[PDB]
């Protein structure tokens, strides 16, 4: 055993909307028809592993439970992740007259003869409690569906008079309870003072409603081509003929990754860990080529003031290849970091370093006060405060001509003219807006892969046909 | 120095000294769905007239009439064959 | 008398081998179905 | 591209985080859907 | 305007730098594409 | 200005029959924000 046919079991009302004599086609998490359901009489049935151990089952997207027991031997469930008091978990335990649902940091329960049981062990930092929500919850099949959607814990259930194991038939599960637990449920456990578990998957079903709003039948759109046809037509009756359904495709069997023989790493260490950095006026451009674009070193090196990538939003830069990579390195004031971006203005964006408006790449700002500041002031950094025109994208203007302020020629400095390069010292006593920051802009040109600056991926064997 | 001296229980009359009860509210507004929110006032039910309505968050304009549809205990509203709402359950009386 | 008959799968054309794109495409409703019906009707008309 | 950074969906998903990929994909969905509706309209006229 | 700040392309280009001007222009392009496509489609039906 | 008004009483100064040059605005201070709506900065040296 440990598997079963399941038949047409596990359908629940997907929402709280009344419908009358219609067929509703919907996509939601359902137990597929004729799928395998795990039967736990083996392994943990009867006494099973009680008093010593019990395996924990996964909770993938949602679960379907069923039992034919009327003894109330099965009493409850725990949902959560760690399930050891390290994190929050939700415990639902039934009683003869009430239901106790609590979400707290649980360590373990007395329930992994039966004269007394379930006193529990220890708990703290509890967040919510719910009491007797539904008050209670010839054999009786007790079906439940437990689903976790955007922090809401949805419980559906149905009682069917049954002695057959999953007899053929259909019955929809009405919603029972909806809790704002707000937690993460990756694993779950049953509690004993016979049991079936199926798992839900995203599927499309056509649900048949009667005049009184009850779901009386359903079609699983992926069970067979006839069901798919019924879903396409939104009917439980199909006329004689040929109907067109979803297209078929052959799926891949393996992943083929091919990269050049290059194992050299890109010299990001030397540029970013340099002991002396260039000024904004003479900003330093180093070309990166013929190397592995491993960016793990960048995150390991230091925390950054800003790591903002334009055109490639993720930090997962190791999966791409580049065709033209440049690192532009310069030192700026903290209050100027916001100016190093497309569309920005100010003395730096306008006269020292400007990005194109279609720029692709990453701007990485690191606080370097402990290295660049001096008590006397570090006067090796010199922004060009005054310029006649605005700087072009990626233009390096290193002219040393004295700027004349209008009509007067004013050769020399003073009366109506300024030497364009203005020194400002950095000192340990300045605030975060004035302290020096090192900024490197990594310009990434992405046009297929004529050239390789590919990241730290491995090559596999080539498979043809 | 000890925090346990009585300080301001004694009246010790001055504007500075008179005790005041101070209560502060965090208003945490975390990510998990909020369970705390202020009470939403209701208004008397009007039927057989063209009115605007909001039934437990479902809004619209229309004429409300007594319905013969029989909703299941958990259903709050209904829709017709083209998925447009055509019936509601009154949140206070449970009339359809 | 007749025209070349074609059938176009909306999902593969717009969102080929893309689950996220297909999920986004589902938010536009029946448009893919309407185009499928239009091309089927054309194919039947050409055989008629 | 229809205004997108790239005409290839696999480049959008491999290059951008979902919240930006949805925007670039939506632009491509709009362009491709308009192309199919234009095609179908001309085929209906030619069918007539 | 089709959602643009102005229906005139010269005003959009004069007032805004490319990063936003391209967005406003894209909306005017989209609206005019729909206008021309509707015009031609109806002219094809009327011509038939 | 030596004094700025309180937020409950914003001071509205009308500017008319004049010419504007915006390099002075950059000269007055480093800015916390300079966000424009309906027009981009540096395009204000045309009729604004
Ligand atoms: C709360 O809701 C209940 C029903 O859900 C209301 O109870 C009925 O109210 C009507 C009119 O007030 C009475 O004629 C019924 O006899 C009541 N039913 C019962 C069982 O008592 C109740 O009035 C609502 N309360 C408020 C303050 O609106
Ligand atoms: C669920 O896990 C994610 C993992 O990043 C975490 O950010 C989130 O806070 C968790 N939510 C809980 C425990 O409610
Ligand atoms: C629906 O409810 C009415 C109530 O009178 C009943 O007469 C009818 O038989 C019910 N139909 C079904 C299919 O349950
Ligand atoms: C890298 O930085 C460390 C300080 O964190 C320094 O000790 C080391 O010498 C630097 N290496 C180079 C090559 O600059
Ligand atoms: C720019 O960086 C490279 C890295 O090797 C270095 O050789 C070069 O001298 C630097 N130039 C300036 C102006 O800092
Ligand atoms: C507002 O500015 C004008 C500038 O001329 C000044 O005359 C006026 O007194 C100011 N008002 C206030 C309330 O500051």
């Amino acid at each position: 055993q440990s598997y079963t046919n399941s038949f047409t079991r596990g359908v629940y009302y997907p929402d709280k909307v009344f419908r009358s004599s219609v067929l509703h086609l919907t996509q939601d998490l359902f137990l597929p028809f004729f799928s395998n359901v795990t039967w736990f009489h083996a392994i943990s049935g009867t006494n099973g592993t009680k008093r010593f151990d019990n395996p924990v089952l996964p909770f993938n997207d949602g679960v379907y439970f069923a039992s034919t027991e009327k003894s109330n031997i099965i009493r409850g469930w725990i949902f959560g992740t760690t399930l050891d008091s390290k994190t929050q978990s939700l415990l639902i335990v039934n009683n003869a007259t009430n239901v106790f649902i609590k979400v707290c940091e649980f360590q373990f329960c007395n329930d992994p003869m039966e004269s007394e049981s379930g006193v529990y062990s220890s708990a703290n930092n509890c967040t919510f409690e719910y009491v007797s929500q539904p008050f209670l919850m010839f054999k009786n099949l007790r079906e439940f569906v437990f689903k976790n959607i955007d922090g809401y814990f949805k419980i559906y259930s149905k009682h069917t008079p049954i002695g057959r194991d999953f007899p053929q038939g259909f019955s929809a599960l009405e919603p029972l309870v909806d809790l704002p637990i707000g937690i993460n449920i990756t694993r779950f456990q049953t509690l004993l003072a016979d049991y079936y578990v199926g798992y839900l998957q995203p599927r499309t079903f056509l649900l048949k409603y009667n005049e009184n709003g009850t779901i009386t039948d359903a079609v699983d759109c992926a069970l067979d081509p006839l069901s798919e046809t019924k879903c396409t037509l939104k009917s439980f009756t199909v006329e004689k003929g040929i109907y067109q359904t979803s297209n078929f495709r052959v799926q891949p069997t393996e992943s083929i990754v091919r990269f050049p023989n290059v194992t050299n790493l890109c010299p990001f260490h030397e540029v970013f860990n340099a002991t002396r950095f260039a000024s904004v006026y003479a900003w330093n451009r180093t070309r990166i080529s013929n190397c592995v674009a491993d960016y793990s070193v960048l995150y390991n090196f230091a925390p950054f003031f800003a790591f903002k990538c334009y055109g490639v939003s993720p930090t997962k830069l190791n999966d791409l290849c580049f065709t033209n990579v440049y690192a532009d390195s310069f030192v700026i004031k903290g209050n100027e970091v916001s100016q190093i971006a497309p569309g920005q203005t100010g003395n730096i964006a306008d006269y020292n370093y400007k990005l194109p408006d279609d720029f692709t790449g990453c701007v990485i700002a690191w606080n370097s006060n402990k290295l660049d500041s001096k008590h006397s002031g570090n006067y090796d950094y010199w922004y060009r405060s005054f310029r006649k025109s605005k700087l072009k994208p990626f233009e390096r203007d290193i002219s040393t001509e004295i700027y004349q302020a209008g009509n007067k020629p004013c050769k020399g400095k003073g009366p109506n003219c300024y030497f364009p390069l203005q020194s400002y010292g950095f000192r340990p006593t300045y605030g975060v807006g004035h302290q020096p920051y090192r900024v490197v802009v990594l310009s990434f040109e992405l046009l297929h892969a004529p050239a390789t600056v590919c990241g730290p991926k491995k090559s596999t064997n080539l498979v043809k046909n | 120095y000890f925090p346990l001296q009585s300080y301001g229980f004694r009246p010790t009359y001055g504007v500075g000294h008179q005790p005041y009860r101070v209560v502060v509210l965090s208003f945490e507004l975390l990510h998990a769905p909020a369970t705390v929110c202020g009470p939403k006032k209701s208004t008397n039910l009007v039927k057989n007239k063209c009115v605007n309505f909001n039934f437990n968050g479902l809004t619209g304009t229309g004429v409300l009439t007594k319905s013969n549809k029989k909703f299941l205990p958990f259903q709050q509203f209904g829709r017709d064959i083209v998925d447009t709402t055509d019936a509601v359950r009154d949140p206070q009386t449970l009339e359809i | 008398v007749s025209m070349t008959k074609t059938s176009v799968d909306c999902t593969m054309y717009i969102c080929g081998d893309s689950t996220e794109c297909s999920n986004l495409l589902l938010q536009y409703g029946s448009f893919c179905t309407q185009l499928k019906r239009a091309l089927t009707g054309i194919a039947v008309e050409q055989d008629k | 591209k229809f205004g997108a950074i790239s005409s290839v969906l696999n480049d959008i998903l491999s290059r951008l985080d979902p919240p930006e990929a949805e925007v670039q994909i939506d632009r491509l969905i709009t362009g491709r859907l308009q192309s199919l509706q234009t095609y179908v309209t001309q085929q209906l006229i030619r069918a007539a």
